[PDB]
């Protein structure tokens, strides 16, 4: 029991956990509901040789994001946490790991037109007088 | 069976704020590391600087057992994000944003030849001789 | 011929990243051997599992003047197993008319617009 | 349609004349200066770090936008006017534009008083211009209003 | 074309296929049963190497095509690596009927009864490949 | 600069471990050892520094390449005393190992593929940077790789005023 | 001719032998950890080194628009007609004008030489 000491406990659980990259939009949505305590729902389908992992977006946030697994024996990927009372603690392991890509193949583009666009915005350029300053 | 067409739905939440922040802890798949043998892991923070803009420095069983050293990522996500879904009772998947992402690589402990000792086998460039004898003086 | 005057690689990296290229900080050394590397402006970003669907895309967008300016260079190694992109200034390059299944993307309407100039 | 071979022969000069019709003969150097222009002095001003100044009051300066006006000759009694390409070469004059940068002086006098001041369009010195570039006065003339200034 | 032969510089690196460095502690049992054909018949009445032998073998492996076309005979080669090493070193080679032509080299008896032993042997596989000359 | 030194040195020791791979960092006098700025970017042990050199471990003929480059940096086994061989050979004298260390790293930091990264967390993208120079200069030495050419323009760039302007002005806005 | 990295501290293992045991072992440097060897060789070193120029292929050439493509040659695994051929091109070869196929078939990269 130290200060510098990390909680253990998470990884004798053999507690299991995914790791999923999400685009800037399906994080902005969310950030935009400021955690008002749902956001959409996951949806795994199991066959009798495969299996299909899919988000769907909340109807009223946003007033198909299917899911893509990846293999996780080329690294072994464990969650820690620095709570603020300065006690690290082990999450777990990560035992998934998945990727959010997006439905719209063309349409999208025009999102990202926007978002380049807004990227952009603030990138000042020189501007041109008419008259030479006084 | 139902396996064979088992369909699961959950519900994501995304809570507004943690007392605790996430982060990401890698390891070499090659490092081949063992949770079961981390009886004791201590994470501090480095001392080679001499906080938060600093490298971290992780130690486990103290020092018989392998120590580590983590390196903050230097790629920003800015235009990417991080999430943890972790399995609850209640059923509805919980997403948490990784605060940061660290590399920890292992660290020998070992006779590590000191930098003016390293001087004196300079002159033996490349006429050095039966490597393994190197060690042995040390 | 004419002589790139050189954009910004942030639009193109944010759609890399965006696009299913797994970042350089992120992977393991053992997964570069099958994946390709993706170079832009000479900066090696990430690896890509599958290019050839990425090229695709690429010169999709490339085409379409979508994301990537029409004087970006994208170049895939297929032996070397590398994609690099340019985006910089002093690249010399020529209008060249595109070809699909053995037939000009160019018809007679285009022609027949450009009469009326 | 599609382009039969006993029409590809106008068809491919129709592209090569709208080509040429659009981009010109000097496209390379012309596109080149209005980057440097419009994108590298900018981005050359701002990437400059701040002027840190202490020696105690604390005084800061950012130069934060550029400003580029008409190519300008002064006469010898301090009136400007607008400078013709001719004149500059008849008077051996170089064709060159006034530049100007916004600045912005802070001073922190250790008073916990933090006092802000903008110099907007400080003049820094004058750039040569590129001919018929977006920032040259015959930019956007047409060949009879070039005519009118003794231009070809 | 006796004449060309006796003047082109031929080094053992012309005229080699391979070479492999084995531990090789038993040499009856040298590496493999290819070796085991022929190894033993040098072994059943050995001379001038009965009373000890280095641990490390170098095994090499000549062209028969390259030998063929500089006339090169295998006691020939052993011969001048005799020479050039004198005892220094122990050559063994097969006849020349098998397919694949071999040369087992090791060091010294009486050195075996400072460098290393192994990074000698790759020493004198380099300096036999260029420096000697068949 | 990453170079493969030639074969043309004779000895005992030299021919048997092959040709070593020697970097020219800037405002560096001397070559150094390709695996001592690997050490002094922060990896050490061997398996690391192979991973971003050797993409693929099962292939032989490259590992041997590196080898005699591994055996010369032998002597330095830790990140610090690596980093203080590369300040030995700095621009200017490093009076205590500590300004060695610091002169090192900031070398390396901006001074060492630049493009790569500039800032302190850049070593990990420097490193997997410097190992495919080295691995572009093992598969040209194996003969795997055609060397490139300089005539090619692809490989060129055409500076025209802008680009030539911008350089002028960047000093000028410095002296303002 | 493999290479192994001591489970230790993961640096380079490098041959060595027991007297005592009169059998090979991998030592490490800079740790003191060895290992039982069970290769039995040192190295092998290739003069000619006429490594099979087909596991060098990668068989994503086929998408190559510049490369030329033959319906002559099917495909031996699949039949498909249509391959694509070329030459090695690989130097340290001192000789090399054979073809070396790839079948142009999606998921399937047979690749043989004539
Ligand atoms: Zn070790
Ligand atoms: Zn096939």
């Amino acid at each position: 029991a130290e200060r510098g000491e990390l909680d253990l406990t998470g990884a004798k659980q053999n507690t299991g956990v995914w790791l999923v990259k999400v685009p800037k939009y399906l994080s902005q949505q969310w950030a935009k509901a400021s955690g008002r305590g749902e956001v959409g729902k996951l949806r795994i389908a199991k066959t009798q040789g495969r299996t299909e992992v899919s988000f769907t977006l909340n109807e009223d946030l946003a007033n198909e994001h299917p899911f893509v697994l990846q293999s996780v024996g080329g690294q072994t990927l464990t969650v820690f946490t620095e709570s603020s009372s300065d006690k690290l603690s082990l999450e777990g392991i990560v035992v998934q790991r998945a990727e959010c890509r997006p439905a719209a193949s063309e349409n999208y583009m025009r999102l990202k037109r926007l978002q380049i666009e807004e990227s952009s915005k603030p990138v000042r350029l020189s501007q041109q007088l008419d008259k030479v300053v006084t | 069976g139902p396996s064979s067409q088992n369909v699961t739905e959950y519900v994501v939440r995304v809570p507004k704020n943690t007392t605790k922040k996430y982060n990401i802890m890698a390891f070499n798949a090659a490092d081949k590391v063992n949770f079961a043998t981390w009886n004791q892991a201590r994470l501090e923070r480095d001392l080679s600087n001499k906080p938060e803009d600093q490298p971290w420095l992780l130690r486990v069983n103290g020092k018989s057992g392998r120590k580590f050293k983590g390196i903050k990522k230097g790629g920003v996500t800015e235009n990417t994000s991080y999430y943890i879904f972790t399995q609850c009772p209640d059923g509805a998947f919980e997403a948490f944003p990784v605060h940061n992402w660290y590399n920890f690589t292992p660290l020998a402990r070992h006779r590590t030849l000191t930098a003016e000792e390293a001087e004196e086998e300079w002159e033996r460039r490349n006429k050095v001789l039966n490597h393994f004898s190197i060690m042995q003086q040390r | 011929a004419y002589i790139s005057v050189g954009s910004q690689p942030s639009p193109i990296l944010e759609f890399l990243e965006e696009w299913s290229m797994e970042n350089l900080e992120e992977i393991s050394p053992a997964a570069i051997a099958d994946a390709t590397k993706i170079f832009v402006n000479g900066c090696w970003v990430g690896i890509h599992k599958d290019p050839e669907q990425l090229m695709n895309t690429l010169r999709k967008l490339r085409r379409q003047m979508d994301i990537i300016v029409s004087e970006v260079s994208m170049i895939r190694d297929i032996r070397e197993r590398e994609i690099r992109i340019y985006t910089d200034a002093g690249r010399i390059c020529r209008p060249l008319l595109i070809v699909e299944k053995q037939k000009l993307l160019l018809k007679k309407r285009h022609i027949d617009q450009l009469k009326e100039r | 349609d599609e382009i039969t071979p006993d029409l590809w022969q106008e068809a491919c000069w129709i592209v090569i004349s709208s080509y040429f019709d659009e981009k010109g003969l000097v496209r390379q150097q012309l596109d080149s200066f209005d980057e440097f222009i419009q994108m590298s002095v900018q981005r050359i001003v701002e990437d400059a770090p701040p002027i840190d100044l202490q020696a105690p009051p604390r005084y800061l300066l950012k130069f934060e936008q550029i400003y580029l006006s008409k190519p300008t000759h002064w006469e010898r009694d301090g009136a400007p006017s607008p400078m013709m390409p001719n004149e500059a070469r008849l008077r051996n004059l170089t064709y060159s534009a006034p530049l100007y940068v916004d600045i912005t002086k802070t001073v922190i006098k250790e008073g916990e008083e933090q006092l802000q001041t903008q110099h907007q369009k400080t003049f820094i010195g004058k750039i040569p211009i590129m001919l018929r570039s977006t920032y040259c006065l015959l930019n956007g003339l047409t060949d009879r209003d070039l005519c009118e200034l003794n231009e070809c | 074309k006796d004449i060309l032969c006796r003047l082109e510089h031929t080094t053992l690196r012309k005229v080699t296929a391979n070479t492999a460095i084995y531990y090789d502690p038993n040499p009856q049992s040298t590496v493999v049963a290819e070796d085991q054909e022929w190894v033993n018949v040098y072994y059943e009445m050995p001379d001038f190497d009965v009373a000890r032998i280095s641990p490390w073998l170098l095994r090499v492996e000549l062209d028969r095509k390259h030998m063929t076309d500089r006339k090169l005979t295998m006691e020939q080669i052993a011969e001048k690596i005799n020479a050039g090493f004198g005892d220094d070193l122990n050559c063994i080679f097969n006849d020349d009927n098998a397919e694949k032509l071999v040369l087992r080299i090791r060091i010294m008896n009486s050195d075996e009864n400072k460098m290393d032993d192994d990074v000698f042997l790759r020493c004198i596989e380099s300096n036999m490949l260029t420096d000697m000359t068949l | 600069w990453v170079s493969m030194l030639a074969r043309g040195g004779q000895g005992a020791k030299k021919s048997a471990i092959g040709q070593r791979i020697v970097a020219t960092l800037p405002y560096i006098k001397q070559e150094v050892p390709i695996i001592i700025v690997f050490r002094a970017l922060g990896f050490v042990s061997d398996r690391d520094i192979l991973e971003h050199i050797i993409y693929d471990f099962e292939d032989p003929e490259m590992m041997e390449m590196v080898k005699p480059s591994l055996d010369e940096a032998f002597v330095i086994q830790e990140q610090n005393v690596a980093l203080n061989f590369i300040g030995s050979r700095g621009a200017k004298p490093g009076v205590t190992k500590e300004k060695r260390i610091k002169y090192a790293k900031e070398v390396l930091q901006k001074e060492m593929l630049p493009h790569v990264g500039v800032s302190d967390f850049c070593e990990t993208k420097k490193a997997y940077f410097l190992g495919y120079m080295v691995h572009r200069l093992l598969l040209a030495a194996l003969g795997r790789r055609e060397l490139d050419d300089r005539d090619h323009y692809g490989n060129k760039r055409l500076d025209l005023a802008g680009p030539l302007l911008a350089f002028l002005f960047r000093g000028m806005f410095k002296n303002l | 001719v493999g290479i192994r990295f001591c489970q230790e501290c993961n640096n380079m293992l490098y041959p060595k032998e027991d007297k005592e045991n009169r059998i090979l072992l991998y030592a490490c440097r800079n740790c003191d950890y060895q290992q039982e060897a069970d290769n039995s060789c040192i190295y092998v070193n290739k003069i000619t080194h006429e490594v099979d120029e087909l596991t060098q292929i990668i068989a994503d050439v086929s998408q190559d628009p510049t490369l030329p493509r033959t319906e002559d040659h099917p495909c031996q695994k699949c039949g498909h007609k249509e391959a694509v051929f070329f030459q090695s091109h690989s130097a340290r070869a001192e000789d090399a004008m054979r073809l070396y196929y790839v079948c142009t078939a999606p998921h399937c990269g047979h690749r043989w030489t004539e």
